[PDB]
Parts: C-alpha cells; sequence; structure tokens
C-alpha cells in the first residue's frame, strides 16, 4: 500500500516475500526485489537491502490502469530475469485476503 | 539490431505498442464514452531505483492523455 | 528438457521445507480459474465458449456460434472444433455472432487464444463497440498521422501504428447494417 492504516496487510506479504525468496532459491541465483507502494521500501530493506532495487510509489493515487502498469511492467523487462515473481493480496471477500504469487516466466 | 515486427526492432516493447493503439482509439470514441476512456487511460505514479540499499533517484509521472507516443 | 518439475501442487510441499510452519501456502492463479486448455469436453456441439476480455471489462463470457477475428494475416473466423491457435490481431473489428444476431466490437489489436477443447480467449486492450466511435474525427488525425513522419525511428513504429490503426477505422464504419 502507499498509505498505513492496514492493519499488518503490508508486512504479512513482507513475511510472505521470504517465505517464497528463500524457498525458490535452490541454486544461488540472482534475484531483484522490486515493491509497488510506498510501504514496501520501509519493510524490504529490512529483510533484503542488496538484492532491493526499484521503488515504485504513488501508485493509488488517482487510480490504477492498465498503461500505468504497463511502465510498471516495461522498467521491469530492463533488467530481463528468466522468472518474475508477483506477491499481492488476492481479495477474495471484505474478510479473508489469501496472498497469491502469481509467475511469469520470459 | 533486434529481430522482429515494427515496434519490436524500433526497440519497442509489446506493452508500449499496444497501449499506444489502446490510446489511440480512445481519441475516436463518442464523447459520453471519450472522456469515461479517458480515467483509464491516466498514468499517475512514479519510480525510484535503489542501486546501493537506501539510496534514491527517480522519474514520476502526471500524464493524463496517455502512455508516451515518443521515445522514452 | 524436464529439469524444473514445477507447478502449484509441487510447490505446496517444497514450500513448506523453507519457510515457517506457521505460514500455510500463498495462493495461485490457477486455484481461481476452472476452465482449462487440454481438459476435454467444453464444446457442446455448435456453440463454443468465447471469453471476450480487455483490461477493464469481461465484454462477453457465454458461448457464440462463431467470431470474425481480425489477425495480423487477415480476417478469420472460428467455429466450435477449431484448431488450437495463437492469434495476434490486428486492430479490427472481432465480430460476435450468436444466430441471426451479431455484436460488432472494434479492438486495438490483442492476441486471441483458441485452445485445445474449443475455448476461445479474446484478449485486447481497448475494445470499442463501432456505436460510440464518431467517424469524423478518425480521419482528423489520420490525415494528420499521414504527415508527420521524422525521422524518429521510435515514432517510425509509433506512427506507423497510428496509420494502419485508423485505416482499419476507416474502412470498418463504411460497411455497417
Amino acid at each position: 500500500s502507499d498509505k498505513g492504516l492496514c492493519g499488518g496487510l503490508n508486512s504479512n506479504i513482507t513475511k510472505y516475500t521470504r517465505a517464497t525468496l528463500a524457498t525458490t532459491e535452490s541454486e544461488g541465483k540472482d534475484v531483484v526485489v522490486v515493491s509497488i507502494g510506498d510501504k514496501g521500501r520501509s519493510q524490504l530493506t529490512r529483510i533484503e537491502s542488496q538484492r532491493y532495487q526499484l521503488a515504485i510509489a504513488d501508485t493509488y493515487k488517482v487510480r490504477v490502469t492498465f498503461g500505468q502498469a504497463s511502465l510498471i511492467v516495461e522498467e521491469l523487462i530492463k533488467h530481463n530475469p528468466q522468472s518474475y515473481q508477483i506477491l499481492f493480496n488476492k481479495f477474495r471477500s471484505a474478510i479473508s485476503f489469501k496472498p497469491t504469487v502469481a509467475t511469469i516466466l520470459s | 539490431a533486434p529481430s522482429g515486427p515494427f515496434y519490436r526492432v524500433a526497440g519497442m516493447s509489446y506493452l508500449r505498442y499496444s497501449n499506444i493503439c489502446a490510446d489511440l482509439l480512445r481519441n475516436v470514441l463518442k464523447e459520453p464514452f471519450k472522456a469515461k476512456a479517458q480515467a483509464r487511460q491516466a498514468i499517475h505514479f512514479r519510480q525510484a531505483p535503489y542501486v546501493d540499499g537506501k539510496a534514491g533517484a527517480s522519474k514520476v509521472y502526471e500524464l493524463e492523455n496517455g502512455i508516451p507516443k515518443t521515445a522514452n | 528438457e524436464a529439469a524444473a518439475p514445477a507447478g502449484p501442487k509441487e510447490f505446496t510441499e517444497v514450500w513448506n521445507k523453507k519457510a515457517p510452519s506457521t505460514l500455510i501456502v500463498p495462493e495461485f492463479p490457477s486455484n481461481y480459474t476452472a476452465v482449462k486448455a487440454v481438459g476435454e469436453g467444453q464444446v457442446h456441439g455448435d456453440a463454443f465458449p468465447v471469453n471476450f476480455y480487455t483490461p477493464h471489462s469481461i465484454l462477453s463470457q457465454a458461448q457464440k456460434d462463431t467470431v470474425v477475428l481480425p489477425g495480423v494475416d487477415g480476417y478469420f473466423g472460428v467455429k466450435a472444433s477449431h484448431v488450437p491457435t495463437i492469434a495476434q490481431l490486428k486492430p479490427g473489428v472481432v465480430e460476435l455472432h450468436s444466430g441471426a444476431e451479431s455484436e460488432k466490437f472494434f479492438v486495438s489489436g490483442g492476441f486471441a487464444f483458441v485452445h485445445p477443447n474449443g475455448v476461445t480467449d479474446i484478449c485486447v486492450l481497448e475494445a470499442a463497440t463501432l456505436d460510440q466511435v464518431d467517424p469524423a474525427a478518425v480521419k482528423s488525425a489520420l490525415a494528420a498521422a499521414s504527415a508527420a513522419q521524422p525521422t524518429d525511428e521510435f515514432e517510425q513504429a509509433a506512427n506507423r501504428a497510428a496509420i494502419e490503426l485508423y485505416s482499419a477505422l476507416e474502412s470498418a464504419v463504411e460497411a455497417k447494417a
């Protein structure tokens, strides 16, 4: 998120970051950690500060559009990895937000 | 120097090309639908590289008419 | 050629070895779609499921009998047990016919997959119906796009995309019934 009266939402997926960022490394690979939202740069540096390279913020200020999400994606293809990991909270209902890992191979 | 379609050999990604073609369709819509399509056209965010761990340097966007048609 | 036996079910069993045992497994986008590609069925004779999408709308998800898709080779049509297809589409008109009645969306380009189970998944960005397009300002910018071609090689493609979009948009307002 950008604003932070969320209630431990921005921390549960920072916790779920290293739960998948320690899991999928079986061979000592390069990882570029990116955060969308201003509450991500303040919490991902606490775990991985040497792999944290990009900070997108001010996203939800007007609205979220696909052209905006395109430009965020084109800045992610400047680096070309072999895989992408997107960590977010899936809005299932007003009560449950089960987090998702969505993966995109190059 | 890249090999492929006319956007890809010009250095442009497919996402930029497909959004330019999305942008130019919206400029041709009916006015009860052109301005509401201008809502999903706007780009407002900012970015910042983190080369060391806490450093700075960014790129802010207050774009309304769409994704930039010119060179990035 | 099969070095990584991945998948959603495999990721659950290995993630219980590296994460804490407090956390349950993250969800995956395979857990939210019930329609697959190689899963047999989903044609039902005449009318086949057409999932015509945008980023901002689900414009159709019920079944149709034929879809005229504007591929980059040319306009092709899909019947029910069509061959599996990954088709990049030009700016053109997707025609959704149900029978005697047909709805004509003009799209900006973006792919269309026909899956082996007969499911068509049109995936475009801006899919305007031609009822909400006006035929006046299309050539007002096409005449400008026919004039402004500098030596900018990035605008070499962006003006080319500008010309071919309005030119197909010119030709697809003329033949309306």
